[PDB]
């Protein structure tokens, strides 16, 4: 029974996961994390304290954002002494936010918050943002009070004629404005707003906020944006970088103005043309063609094979049937590959093998 | 009229709709 | 949606419905068809209003006979929120019928909430704006005006311009709420008053509150025009009792008397100046005074009797005056007197209190005044002082207050003491002796009204025990019964604190208010909510009083500095202007996120109609048993009339007053089941009351909860909140908790 307790669980838990359909998501995003470092975050209720383990976390979601949005940019702000202090400026180095992070970990935190000073701040950093990009703002709020010094319901206007979006995570309550803002500035939806209830849902939902959000129906902004692929090439001897101007050893060759950049991607220094490989733009292709969800077989039916299709793990006789189908190919597939086929890869490799 | 929208019971309306658009992707190029 | 009942069918304003507000319509129904009374207790976080609205226009609009619908709440801004959900429901049926169909209902107030005269509606108390009212109403200005223009007296043409449309065309068809109502009139300058007073006869709907139905001053004027066989509803009816017994109370002070003295002297001086150049008006109304007539007669429909009637209409004799006040001067001499006698008992050193009879025998006895002409007092003087031109009645604004007094004492015998004080307030240098003439039976000013009307709905949030009303109010009910909501998940935390972080014992008695101890230990439980509540936090006080002395220790230990770090601090003010304003800024700070705590008294002006959903409230933190002060006189003799009368126990009525007000304050949290809030029960006398707290109260009262420390309390307050802000599942609530159309539909078929 204990073993079918996780099944009944699972199924209740792949209850949410059978309803997905390839909504449209905005690739290109445009980030303003903001951190709340106050009176109230010197708390123990999160080990060793709140500043602590959302620096800890914030370091860990730099990371993964920029794994899956390479053609995106971050910026960060603080909450100190009443004030919004910026401590990165927009840009894809994520090195660059890293460093900044790491300096920030060693001083306490103190002062109250203040939401429209960290919302105006990050009002005038997405302004210099084209059109075609999705201006996000996240804040990790962890006090119950807010000082301002002007009328928040204005700058709450001002961000939804900005087309900006704002994603909240508390850490004790919920607020009223916090409720307001993040239900106003996402055309009236209410799930923009998570509350947690302990350090490991905290980990889900920074990992939630990486993922492109669905774009509205009546917000288009469709565009072709200008890009180019340099290639590579290698140097005898170390050359002056245009982006940092120092000496390296080889660089990527612009098509358009020849001028090398260290890294990408990034902007050219000459051109202020936008430098991306084509691996690039393959890291962001799962989210307009996501694999279909795989289905349970009932235990009535006759298998096909007692070894996993991709991974040959035999499948456990045993009760319900531990294995799932493609609907498009329908072949059998252990519960294991399944978490590692939608979260690792993308692609079934039943439909592939099949000839058409 | 803004007094009207506070004294509405909100819980009784109807749940807020999600209103995202779909996108169908054909695939077909020329090759190399 | 549009579901059906046995034959009626109603249209609800909303796509969903709670289980409860069906089941509480269907009980309604049944009253209604079968006739009589009853008490019906519903949750305050269900929509009531709504439910009642939507049930009674429903019967009214479909049945036959189409019976009209009274609606009595307790204060002027219940009145705007149930013609705001009136106005709702009202463009909801209009929207699904296609057309807009036959209906009228009003609001109604006083002259100080409806005057648009920019001259008369700039005044700070509502009797200088009757009395304005009334000199350009009246007609006399008319009437001089008419016989000669080149008079100074002026004109409101907000009234003269009725004069020009018919009653029926005064507003349009439809419901208009007070500020819509003072918008249309304002640009077509009538005067709501007016508008509203003449349409009361064609109205299907009337609102207005319990003062207009219960208080004999001004309920007759309007209790003549409406219909005998409408619908009654009693909304928050938890406190009708203090409504009915002040109606027929009275309270003398020696200043009264001493300006009485003046205004009566004044009244003599006018009649011989009267007497001198026009006695023929005198000779007039003498002739009619022999004839019979009283000041029904008299007196034009258009004008108001200077004296409002203080007995009930079942009460006033029909004879003709008895002979001695027929004549000014005698009437004039008899007043004086009275006055006289009035002045001489003010000078006793002790308490006494005897009934009314005692009292006139006494008077019959010093003086040789009889009860048949002071029953008369009040009628007399009205007749005496509008014959006499008295435009400025200022002089005579006293004298309102000895009539009243003569007309009640005279009157009733039964139910009723007079109370006699040497020290109106005890800590007093000088003494300062008071007379109260006190009601005791609160079934006196209702008794009309359960007899008039067939069928009454007494409905409110927290009336418990149901038992006990039917007791005190001399009726019965068909049927009585509370709901208990089927919450999916918990939504408010009740809990009670019997002692603090320190484990000492924490209680509000008035005795012991001055204690370090349990002011330090009352504010440390402030602070630590303080720090967990998000957003908004009430506060409520046995007693004004009691806010005070405890408010500044708290300022000279500290503690308001740290709470001042983290929201913002609103007192409520024995001013009404102030204390709206400190509302209005309580509401924005909590909306903008700020954060604000708002001190409050259980027994003030906030919990009496004042409602904090959502946002404005978040936690209830209820400052030891608001009892009423034990050693009052007054309140001593109306608890030994009930013990001997009713057989109730003092302490149980006590006990009842004190929870009746607790719960009262406790239910103006939720709104709907989305709303969440912690109540707090700081005193260690609460422990034992959870049997007499309202049934949707009491089961979300857990036995764990029933004596928790201040350390204890935040632990779960906390784990509380944080439980209340996670995504709800909307399977466990698809039809649990909310019924669509087809729920309701499956409901209909099971119990059928
Ligand atoms: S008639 Fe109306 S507007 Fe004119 S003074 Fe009286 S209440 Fe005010
Ligand atoms: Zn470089
Ligand atoms: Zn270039
Ligand atoms: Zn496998
Ligand atoms: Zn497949």
């Amino acid at each position: 029974a204990s073993l079918v307790a996780s099944i009944v669980e699972a199924r209740k838990k792949r209850t949410a996961k059978k309803n997905i359909t390839p909504y449209q998501r905005g690739i290109i995003r445009s980030l303003i994390l903001t951190l709340d470092c106050s009176e109230a975050m010197l708390e123990k209720d999160l080990r060793p304290n709140r500043h602590a383990m959302i620096i800890q976390y914030a370091i860990d979601f730099v990371h993964e954002f920029f794994d899956q949005n390479p053609i995106s940019q971050m910026g960060i702000i603080i909450m100190r002494n009443g004030l919004a202090q910026l401590v990165s400026q927009v840009s894809g180095n994520p090195q660059d936010h890293i460093d900044a992070l790491k300096s920030i970990r060693k001083q306490e935190p103190k002062g109250n918050p203040s939401l429209q000073n960290a919302l105006e701040m990050a009002r005038g950093l997405l302004l210099p943002v084209p059109a075609h990009c999705t201006r996000e703002v996240l804040i990790v709020f962890g006090s119950l009070s807010t000082t301002d010094p002007g009328d928040i319901h204005q700058t709450i206007d001002s961000l939804v004629s900005e087309k900006i979006r704002v994603k909240v995570l508390g850490l004790s309550a919920q607020v009223a404005i916090c409720k307001e803002l993040c239900k106003a500035t996402n055309y009236g939806d209410e799930s923009f707003y998570k509350i947690l209830l302990d350090e490991t849902h905290l980990k889900e939902l920074f990992n939630e906020a990486v993922t492109p959000l669905p774009v509205n129906k009546i917000n288009k902004g469709f565009t072709l944006v200008k890009m180019g692929f340099p290639t590579r090439i290698f140097e005898d001897t170390p050359t002056f970088c245009s982006c940092h101007s120092k000496l390296v050893y080889g660089g990527y060759f612009c098509p358009n103005c020849h001028s090398k950049v260290c890294s990408l991607p990034t902007v050219c220094p000459c051109c202020d043309l936008m430098l991306i490989l084509s691996t690039h733009l393959a890291r962001s292709y799962h989210h307009l063609m996501p694999l279909k969800t795989f289905a349970e077989v009932p235990t009535t039916e006759k298998f096909r094979s007692e070894d996993c299709f991709s991974c040959q793990s035999r499948f456990p006789i045993l009760l319900t049937s531990s294995r799932y189908r493609c609907e498009d190919c329908k072949q059998e597939f252990c519960v294991d590959c399944d978490v590692f086929i939608h979260e690792i890869l993308h692609n079934c490799p039943g439909c592939e093998s099949k000839p058409v | 009229n803004d007094e009207r929208n506070e004294l509405k019971i909100d819980d009784l309306n109807e749940s807020y709709k999600t209103n995202y658009a779909i996108i169908h992707l054909k695939r077909n190029a020329h090759e190399k | 949606m549009k579901f059906y009942i046995d034959d009626l069918p109603v249209l609800f304003p909303y796509p969903k419905i709670y289980p409860e507000q069906y089941n509480y319509m269907c009980d309604i129904k049944k009253t209604l068809d079968v006739g009589g009374n009853s008490i019906l207790e519903m949750p305050s976080g269900t929509g009531k209003t709504v439910s009642l609205l939507s049930l009674t226009i429903a019967y009214q609009m479909h049945y036959p006979e189409h019976r009209k619908i009274i609606y009595c709440s307790r204060t002027m801004s219940e009145i705007e929120k149930a013609l705001v959900e009136l106005e709702n429901l009202m463009d909801y049926r209009t929207k699904e019928l296609g057309y807009q169909e036959d209906f009228r209902g009003l609001g109604l107030t006083s002259r100080k909430n409806l005057c648009l005269h920019p001259e008369v509606s700039k005044e700070r108390k509502g009797t200088v704006v009757d009395e304005k009212c009334r000199r350009m109403t009246n007609g006399q200005a008319k009437r001089k005006l008419e016989e000669d223009p080149e008079a100074n007296v002026e004109l409101c043409e907000y009234h003269e311009n009725l004069y020009n449309i018919e009653v029926e065309d005064y507003l349009p068809k439809g419901v208009f709420s007070f500020e819509k109502l003072l918008k249309y009139c304002e640009e077509k300058t009538l005067c709501p008053y007016f508008i509203v007073r003449r349409m009361i006869s064609l109205c299907n709907i009337i609102i207005y509150s319990y003062h207009y139905l219960l208080d004999p001053k001004i309920a007759e004027r309007v209790s003549n025009e409406v219909s005998k066989d409408s619908i009654v509803i009693f909304d928050e009816a938890h406190n009708i009792d203090n409504v009915c017994i002040e109606s027929l109370s009275l309270d003398l002070t020696t200043d009264a008397l001493r300006r009485a003295t003046r205004g009566a002297n004044a009244l003599d001086e006018r009649i011989s100046e009267v007497r001198k150049v026009d006695s023929q008006k005198l000779q007039d109304e003498y002739e009619k005074l022999v004839q019979g007539l009283h000041s029904a007669d008299i007196l034009t429909d258009q004008e108001e009797p200077f004296v409002e009637t203080p007995v009930l209409p079942q009460d006033l004799l029909t004879e003709a005056i008895p002979g001695n006040i027929r004549r000014a001067e005698h009437f004039v001499s008899f007043l004086k007197r009275l006055i006289e006698y009035l002045k001489t008992r003010m000078k006793v050193l002790h308490v006494i209190s005897e009934t009314p009879k005692s009292f006139l025998q006494h008077l019959k006895q010093l003086t040789f005044i009889e009860r048949k002409p002071l029953r008369f007092c009040s009628e007399r003087l009205s007749l005496l002082v509008r014959t006499l031109e008295v435009t400025e009645v200022e002089d005579f604004t006293a004298l309102k207050d000895i009539a009243t007094f003569a007309t009640l004492i005279s009157t009733y015998e039964e139910g009723f003491l007079l109370i006699i004080e040497p020290y109106e307030i005890e800590n007093a240098a000088v003494p300062n002796p008071i007379m109260r003439f006190t009601c005791l039976d609160a079934s006196i000013a209702i008794k009309p009204v359960f007899e008039r009307f067939s069928s009454v709905i007494i409905t409110s949030g927290t009336i418990s025990p149901l038992d006990m009303y039917p007791r005190m109010l001399n009726f019965k009910t068909v049927l009585q019964k509370s709901y208990a909501m089927t919450l999916a998940k918990k939504s408010f935390l009740p809990m009670i604190i019997t002692k603090g972080s320190d484990q000492v014992a924490i209680s509000s008695r008035f005795e012991i208010r001055n204690d370090p101890s349990i002011v330090r230990n009352y504010g440390s439980m402030l602070v630590e909510f303080a720090k967990i509540t998000p957003d908004g936090m009430v506060v409520f006080f046995p007693s004004y009083l009691y806010m005070e002395s405890i408010v500044s220790m708290w300022q000279t230990m500290g503690i308001l500095d740290e709470v001042w770090k983290h929201k913002l601090i609103l007192v409520e003010t024995p001013d009404a202007q102030e204390t709206s304003l400190a509302l209005e800024t309580y509401r924005k700070a909590c909306s903008n996120g700020r954060g604000a705590i708002l001190l409050s008294v259980a027994r003030g002006k906030v919990s009496e109609g004042i409602d904090f959903d959502h946002q404005y409230g978040r936690t209830v933190l209820m400052i030891g048993i608001p009892f009423q002060y034990t050693e009052s006189r007054i309140l001593k003799a109306r608890l030994e009339f009930m013990r001997e009368n009713y057989r109730i126990r003092e302490n149980d009525f006590l006990s009842f007053d004190a929870m009746r007000h607790a719960a009262q304050c406790l239910g103006r949290v939720l709104r709907g089941k989305d709303d969440y809030g912690v109540m707090v029960l700081a005193d260690r006398r609460f422990s034992r009351k959870r049997s007499q707290l309202p049934k949707w109260i009491a089961q979300g009262l857990s036995d764990a909860d029933l004596n928790l420390s201040t350390d204890m309390a935040i632990s779960n307050t906390k784990q509380f909140l944080r439980t209340m802000a996670q995504p709800t599942d909307p399977k466990d609530q698809e039809g649990v908790s909310v019924w669509s159309y087809e729920d309701l539909i499956k409901h209909q078929n099971s119990r059928k």
